[PDB]
């Protein structure tokens, strides 16, 4: 009885340890990804209203 | 609790990134309205027994007890495991949105350079 | 270091151009009609000098150059940029001066709501409640703003979000000896938190602080209580808290303070106890 | 371990957060442009 | 199935009007609707004509003043075509990948050379072929920083030419990402196994010169011994210093009764204790 | 292969013509230099690539392009990072300069925590490490990203204790473990930045040592039950006695239960060598 327990015991410590790692490093990429995305959005908005306001100024210069 | 706060938390991200997912389809389908228009303008124990004594059973009891814990983290940590799988998915989903939209801008500007002069 | 003098100098230097500017602004307006580049031309040096400032680790100086940014701004109808000059006032005096950051956030949420701009009115109004908390414990007007935000939140069908506005909001009641309101919105999110697939886990803790909440109005109803819960939640039998609830209250039923004492001093040693646990504990072992 | 994961996705959160404010502010510039617009075309046709 | 028969005849006659409206400015008109015929036919499921209307349009849209909707409808194609012909997906594809790279966005480059080796390996049986694109995409990572695909392609090479018997690339690669990962702080509890692994292909050249390698990977990771893997690699190089079959293979049994050892580490060990 | 060469005469080509464009003197040579290096880094022409984008960077510059501009400084600082640290670094600080000049204090932050990295892994400096990641912690609680300046803190007193006075050490983790008593999730870790403090305590006198975890144990009552109170407790009475061995059986024990960061080991050598 003590060795199926014990190994049992051991058994669910191993899987959650490989899990755990699995999900970790997908986190990390997933960090990344995100990282990526902020800069890419905020220089997106800039830039648009960049040529909004350049679109305004020489229609009001025209009209 | 920290795989508990861990969940709870990671429910709350989910749904800002499918908030964010909306907001970024509606920039998308108005940006190109705009632009059309405006192109139209134009177990039994665990610890073997060689003097019993009470010593011997806290520590078997304990034994229990962790081993039960240990099971509820399983499937608990297990869970947390599905959800972070869907959001990798959706979070690369936007960025190639995001990109053509910005992308879209960019020539739209350009062009709106180009037919003035 | 010189960066004190130097960046101070220089932004009294440009502070003082840019107040020359605007002094300026209004003859070239009447003489010739130049229209607002002068005017966003000094709104540029101001937020400039606000900017400076800031790095300059002068917070009072940025602070009063956003505000007067936002100010002229506004003056020229522009409210986008008005609001988004008060929220630069209201982060900025935020340490310097935080009831003129009370002001300057008032006024970027009605702004902002003058749009049925809910999110952001939200956020703003949740941030003022934290401010209230942190300095001052005026706890009624925190407790006013994170239910106003809840309300917008719950308005928004945002769930998961209002929910910990309404136990920041019953938590911070039930230290003010109302149980009512804090018993019903711990039931409330623990009844709607059982369905949930991630949140389940959690569900049970909910319950545990309500049978306490319940436990100072009377030991009979928090009896009944907890066959009312254990029905419904069966898993909720497993959990230590139950066991623990089941011997406070028989120590309890026969005056047994050191029975009580000793089930706590234990339960605290495997686990170490909340502050506030800590305080309700105390005010039910007075009885 | 646990201990470790925690802080990790507590960090997405709140940057995710930060995105969140910055579309949401996008996507009101942009409907605000696309009223302007129609307002021009309409009166100037 | 009527299902299967109306799609397929309402693609067929969205192509054939599209094509009608194209023969008779224009070339906008014809690229749209043959995006939208090969879209019907992409809801009709019939892959292989679907996937040919598909590029046939991209090809008509390359006609047509666009680059980014070329490798659009590009990738498309090859998506199309992965349950057809490989040879024309992975064409269309490798267009798709020098359109982008000459854009400068590596990363939707190296992101399609690992879509087009994966395929290489799981349809054909080439894989030093899926080895030069799985190095080209590590490459590109690496040049714009993405150390976690970096590390994927390398792990991924690396166990091939481990399999493929060229057990000096694959110990280079192993004993790299084992000191790289060490060096970071977290997904360090996984360096470990990098070096076990590393171990069992130096084995192949020789088991005396196992024992320095073991004992240089403890000095310069004193964890390692207390790793499972340090104990039953040691184990083994001892029962083989005799020419005992038991020993071993009640070491792997013990060993494999907490968790099942996969397929390439059983083919390994069998391969270095049959001999 | 086709690749070194073709690549190097196009791009030679393509700096030739944008060149030759200028020479009529503009957004053409501009694009122009940027296909050049981009070929370049294609080629794996790491060197002269960042020479290409940093002239396209100043060409553009010239017409009043700022957020271009830096990208692009920023590009040809990590395409020098690893063939020339230094002119990654130059590059990283004018894009740094414009950045805090226009306000993104979080870019600024990173690009100053890329500098402390860079500067402390190839090139040997600390102390410019140490105020390139002052300056980014200073950035992010200006705006109040706790995380990051709590991590660049520690970093900060990690080293200072390493080389500097333990003064600096002291106080970053006396106030990082107060922040962290009462955070709920955090509280769990205190402990670990409290015990660093007291050790390096001791680096100066025991008594000082043993005044410090007196104050500390009343604070934080929970750091009585931690087997490091226990551990420096019996450490402290030890070296009271002069007896080296207890020291070396305490540490060593303390060992066995658990594994050594190979700082405590650092800071264990130090307070043996001066028991005498």
């Amino acid at each position: 009885t003590r060795h199926s327990e014990i190994i049992k015991l051991e058994n669910s410590i191993r899987e959650l340890h490989d899990m755990f790692m699995d999900m970790a490093m997908l986190v990390e990429s997933q960090g990344e990804m995100i990282d990526r995305i902020e800069y890419n959005v905020e220089h997106a908005v800039d830039y648009v209203e960049r040529a909004v306001s350049d679109t305004k100024k020489a229609v009001k210069y025209q009209s | 609790d920290a795989g508990i706060r861990t969940l709870v938390m990671l429910d709350e991200q989910g749904e800002q990134l499918e908030r964010i997912e909306e907001g970024m389809d509606q920039i998308n389908k108005d940006m190109k309205e705009a632009e059309k228009n405006l192109t139209d303008l134009g177990s039994g124990g665990f610890i073997r027994r060689v003097t019993n004594d009470a010593r011997e059973n806290e520590m078997d009891e304990n034994l229990e007890q962790v081993s039960g814990i240990i099971g509820n983290l399983r499937h608990m940590a297990l869970d947390m495991g599905n959800e972070i799988d869907t959001q990798n998915r959706q979070i690369d989903r936007i960025m190639e949105k995001a990109d053509s939209n910005k992308t879209r801008i960019d020539e739209a500007n350009q062009r709106a350079t180009k037919m003035l002069g | 270091g010189m960066d004190t003098s130097g960046k101070q100098a220089e932004a009294m230097a440009l502070l003082a151009e840019a107040e020359r500017k605007v002094k300026n602004s209004q003859s070239f307006f009447s003489g010739l009609f130049g229209g607002s580049s002068k005017i966003e031309e000094a709104c540029e040096i101001y937020a400039r000098a606000a900017n400076m400032f800031k790095m300059a680790k002068n917070w009072s100086a940025a602070g009063n150059a956003f505000c007067q940014a936002a100010q002229l701004h506004l003056q020229l109808q522009s409210k986008h940029d008005a609001a988004t000059c008060f929220v630069d006032a209201g982060n900025a005096f935020k340490k310097a001066d935080p009831q003129e950051a009370i002001n300057c956030l008032m006024r970027a949420i009605e702004i902002y709501t003058d749009m049925g701009r809910f999110t952001i009115a939200a956020k703003h109004h949740i941030s003022i409640a934290e401010i209230y908390e942190t300095e001052l414990v005026d706890v009624e007007k925190a407790i006013a703003h994170y239910e106003q935000s809840a309300d917008y939140y719950k308005g928004e069908e945002s769930n998961s979000s209002a929910n910990k506005c309404l136990l920041k909001v019953a938590g911070y009641a039930a230290q003010l000896e109302q149980y009512q309101k804090a018993i019903d919105i711990y039931e409330q999110v623990g009844t709607s938190a059982m369905d949930s697939p991630l949140l389940k886990y959690s569900a049970k803790d909910y319950f545990f602080k309500a049978a306490l909440c319940h436990f100072c109005i009377d030991m009979l109803n928090a009896k009944l209580a907890v066959q009312k819960y254990e029905e419904l939640f069966p898993a909720f039998s497993d959990s230590r808290e139950c066991k623990l609830m089941k011997k406070l209250l028989e120590a309890h039923e026969e005056q047994n303070v050191d029975s009580y004492t000793e089930s706590v001093k234990e339960y605290d040693s495997i686990s170490r106890l909340d502050q506030w646990l800590t305080t309700m504990l105390l005010r039910i072992k007075k009885t």
